[PDB]
């Protein structure tokens, strides 16, 4: 067999759903170890009676750290810690057909098309969201929706852009990215589509198909709203009940007794709220919208059930009202009802991650902040990704001399050491830190120095607890 | 809200393409990309990008 340092540095864990799993299991692991991973766990499911265990994140970290575990190998999510490792620790869950394909090509390939997670729907998909179709708030849904069914969210478009997200005809990157030819060769033929392309696969948990798959394809047509409208209730109207979205996501009363005040701050396209209005009420919660008009006191009385808020923003005065009023209510944005659809349960927001609370203001400019980053994989990328955009920033999965920063949690690979030597070069001095410099400024809204000694640790993977997206939750 | 006149959209080329793409599009900046990674066997490992920030179209 050849070697080879495709996996340094990389820790991973196969779990054996089956005793007759375990050759394969054999086979993974000494393809692992001979492309130099640091460390394999091979855990067998079958071989301790878990089901009388809270298998949570202590559990797990305890089992297999102390240092990070980068893949889990499995060739099933049905294992009773998939949600903490995959929605929680951000670690992707990959079929053993991931190795032997990085293997084989000399690469880590994409995590999105190995997953065994069958609502990941949208795996082979690597989607653009036109951001001068939607506003901030619809952006961050429609991203949040495409990441649940295990796409890949770019903000460039390339040869290998599957799917544009666009509003309606009138949006100006249609022609844009039309005229994106060589002479006339185009860069790609385009697939443009409605962002009920995602909603339905979200709703319906299935393939989409036949007529309702033409009726998400863009229409020049389409000119006028009540077009646009009717398309919107032909797909994901209350006609298309989720057939299996509940098969897999069994917990249908997952908002029983929680009633979730909306915040005026999320201005959506009106159909766009029908359907987080819906998916609300198909879990058992109620919805009240607010209107910058209502006299909030008037409504809390009313339904004084109101015990959550949803909003954009942090410092909307609405809110600040409703603290006011309201001293204990739920505090959350539309992530945080996503996150909690993805774990299943119900969980305040003190427990859950940094982006699910209404967004500060931004703290940076993108010319203060436009950052690159490596060595992240699945989730994680998504993560980082979110974390930049709330801080004010953008973020690039490319390095160019534009980035103003290099985000790494270990000195591997290529950009760290390009990177690290333009850091030296006057003419260039990009800032290469680690995660937490962005999760600590964040979180203290707080511009720190990157260069402190804690955002200079590249040996995070040293501790599980150090995972991105860690920073922020509560025990 | 959405991003309107006179923004732009990234665009990552191959570099030996950029000489042949539509002159009737804006070009705000292009910037060589180093340190590529490949992780699909659609792009070579030697592939020389760049990224074009292209003016959306009037």
């Amino acid at each position: 067999s050849s070697t080879s340092l495709l996996f340094e540095q990389l820790n991973f864990l196969i779990l054996v759903a089956a005793e007759a799993e375990l050759p394969i299991a054999h086979s993974t692991r000494k393809l692992l170890m001979d492309n130099s991973c640091n460390n394999c766990q091979i855990y067998e499911l079958y071989n301790e009676n878990l089901k009388d265990v809270k298998t949570d994140k202590d559990w797990f970290m305890n089992k297999f750290g102390p240092q990070t575990v980068h893949f889990v190998i499995s060739n099933t999510i049905n294992f009773p810690f998939y949600k903490i490792v995959y929605f929680d620790l951000l670690i992707p869950v990959v079929s053993h057909t991931w190795v032997q394909d990085s293997v084989k090509t000399k690469r880590h390939l994409r995590t999105n098309m190995y997953s065994p997670n069958p609502f990941h729907l949208l795996r082979d998909c690597q989607v653009y969201i036109s951001k001068s179709s939607f506003n901030k708030c619809e952006y961050i849904l429609y991203s949040d929706l495409l990441h649940l069914l295990g796409g890949t969210l770019v903000n460039y478009i390339s040869n290998r852009t599957t799917h544009v997200i666009v509003q309606s005809p009138q949006d100006p990157i249609i022609a844009t990215v039309s005229k994106l030819t060589f002479g006339e060769k185009p860069l790609r033929e385009w697939k443009f589509v409605y962002p009920i392309w995602i909603l339905y696969h979200f709703k319906m948990a299935k393939p989409l198909k036949g007529e309702l798959a033409t009726l998400c394809e863009l229409d020049m047509q389409d000119t006028s709203e009540e077009q646009l409208f009717a398309k919107w209730e032909e797909v994901i109207g209350d006609k298309q009940t989720s057939s299996s979205q509940l098969t897999l996501h069994p917990n249908k009363t997952l908002f029983k007794n929680h009633h979730f005040a909306i915040s005026p701050d999320l201005n959506f396209f009106t159909p766009l709220y029908w359907f987080l209005k819906g998916f609300i009420e198909d879990l058992d919660g109620k919805v009240t919208p607010l209107s910058f008009s209502d006299d909030l006191k008037s409504v809390y009385q009313a339904f004084p059930d109101i015990d959550c808020y949803i909003g954009h923003s942090a410092n909307s005065p609405i809110l600040e009202k409703t603290k006011s009023i309201k001293p204990e209510i739920h505090v959350g944005n539309v992530s945080w009802l996503f996150y909690m659809f993805a774990l299943q349960k119900f969980t305040p927001v003190s427990q859950c991650k940094l982006i699910h609370q209404p967004f500060h203001a931004k703290l940076f400019t993108s010319k203060e902040l436009t950052v690159a980053y490596t060595n992240y994989f699945g989730s994680q990328r998504f993560y980082i990704q979110r974390l930049v955009e709330i801080l004010g920033g953008l973020s690039t999965p490319e390095l160019t001399r534009k980035n103003t920063h290099l985000i790494t949690k270990s000195t591997i690979g290529k950009k760290f050491k390009v990177a690290k030597k333009w850091s030296l070069d006057p003419q260039n001095a990009i800032i290469v830190t680690n995660h937490m410099w962005l999760e600590q400024c964040y979180m203290n809204n707080s511009k720190l120095n990157p260069k402190d000694s804690r955002f200079q640790n590249f040996k995070l993977d040293d501790n599980m607890g150090w995972n991105i997206g860690q920073i922020g939750m509560d025990h | 809200g959405p991003l309107g006149s006179g923004s732009s959209i990234r665009v990552k080329l191959l570099q030996e393409s950029v000489v042949k793409l539509n002159p009737k599009l804006v070009k705000h900046n292009f910037y060589r990309v180093e340190a590529n990674d490949s992780e699909e066997e659609e792009t070579e490992f030697d592939d020389q990008f760049c990224i074009a920030d292209i003016q959306l179209v009037d």
